């Protein structure tokens, strides 16, 4: 949904929203090519 | 701990070689000598450090001699910017002889 | 013990190696040199890069 | 009052008023360091 | 702020908490 | 790669001051770390050094314990100093390194007068 979004924020005037009590898949998300930009510290993708 | 630079002051040519003599009142930690030349007002710039090895990026005219208690610099030449004062930093096993140590400044002239 | 003296060089000493991403963990005194490159995730390259 | 030692000095002297300042360990002024030093591992108590 | 959420004398309610 | 000292004022004797040392391009955690003083008339000699684990320990025998060196946060490191004298006067330049350097900022000249 997040993603979705019609609009975003400004960088300075940044958006947050909570995540809680959901499952997330996040190999779906890592394995896509229209997403220029994704690097994860801390955690892997696999471990995702 | 205190490193006597002998001579203090040396004095050399452009094509003349030059030779520094600094000793260490106590033995070196696994070779841990370096140098620094100073120009004035900017702190030192690296030349040569344990004893010999050669940093990357300067030139091939620093060479290093000696290990233990005695060591030296050779210099083959000068090309008249070099005129900066020497620091050999003397690594010491530590918690001996403090802990490192910094000896007194050797500047190179040239006359011209 | 420390090797300063030798190893260790100004601007980066890039002579020793050592593997970021295996497959799979290592059986004692095994020796790999294989060097092949590794893929990730969805595993897609095939290629080089 | 709970605590053992092997032993206990005890030094006595005569300053005047500003110079007991100069009695905290690690301090230093004419009295600290001509007259009278202690550690910085200094352990007790110092009453003028 | 809200940091989580939920949406789900003949009669005697008895409850543990 | 760079670093930059800021700190350096005129302060009474006798007076805390404190120093800091920022790293632009790379963390304090690292690369070693040293901090140096240069009297305008007098030779090179060094305080203390901390990276990595705790190295605080390691300081100039001169320095005793009016010297305390520490790391805020990742890229900056603060140099407290306590009971200023007149022979405290060099200028302050954020080494990198122990035994080996290889680049210092450009030095802020902490100078003591009454």
């Amino acid at each position: 949904e997040v993603f979705n979004a019609t609009r975003f924020a400004s960088v300075y005037a940044w958006n947050r929203k909570r995540i809680s009590n959901c499952v997330a898949d996040y190999s779906v998300l890592y394995n896509s090519a229209s997403f220029s930009t994704f690097k994860c510290y801390g955690v892997s993708p696999t471990k995702l | 701990q205190v490193l006597t630079q002998t001579p203090s002051s040396v004095s050399a040519a452009v094509g003349g070689t030059v030779t520094i003599n600094c000793q260490s009142s106590q033995s070196v930690n696994n070779n841990d000598l370096a140098w620094y030349q100073q120009k004035p007002g900017q702190p030192p710039k690296l030349l040569i450090y344990f004893v010999s090895t050669l940093p990357s990026g300067v030139s091939s005219r620093f060479k290093g001699s000696g290990s233990g208690t005695q060591f030296t610099l050779t210099i083959s030449g000068v090309q008249c910017d070099d005129a900066a004062t020497y620091y050999c930093q003397g690594g010491f096993g530590c918690n001996s002889g403090d802990c490192t140590a910094f000896g007194g400044g050797t500047e190179v002239v040239v006359k011209r | 013990w420390n090797s300063n003296n030798l190893d260790s060089k100004v601007g980066g000493n890039y002579n020793y190696l050592y593997r970021l991403f295996r497959k799979s963990n290592l059986k004692p005194f095994e020796r790999d040199i294989s060097t092949e490159i590794y893929q990730a995730g969805s595993t897609p390259c095939n290629g080089v890069e | 009052n709970d605590l053992c030692f092997t032993n206990v000095y005890a030094d006595s002297f005569v300053i005047r008023g500003d110079e007991v300042r100069q009695i905290a360990p690690g301090q230093t002024g004419k009295i600290a360091d001509y007259n009278y030093k202690l550690p910085d591992d200094f352990t007790g108590c110092v009453i003028a | 702020n809200c940091t989580f959420e939920y949406v789900s004398f003949k009669n005697l309610r008895e409850f543990v908490f | 790669q760079s670093l930059e000292e800021s700190g350096g004022d005129l302060v009474k004797p006798g007076a805390s001051l404190t120093l800091t040392c920022t790293a632009s391009g790379f963390t304090f955690s690292r690369y070693y770390m040293s901090w140096v003083r240069q009297a305008p008339g007098k030779g090179l000699q060094w305080i203390g050094c901390i990276d990595n684990t705790i190295d605080t320990t390691y300081y100039a025998s001169w320095a005793k314990g009016r010297f305390t060196i520490s790391k805020t946060s990742s890229t900056t490191v603060t140099l407290q100093m306590t009971s200023l004298s007149a022979a405290d006067t060099a200028t302050y330049f954020c080494a990198r390194g122990m035994v080996v350097v290889d680049l210092w900022g450009p030095g802020t000249l902490v100078t003591v007068s009454s």
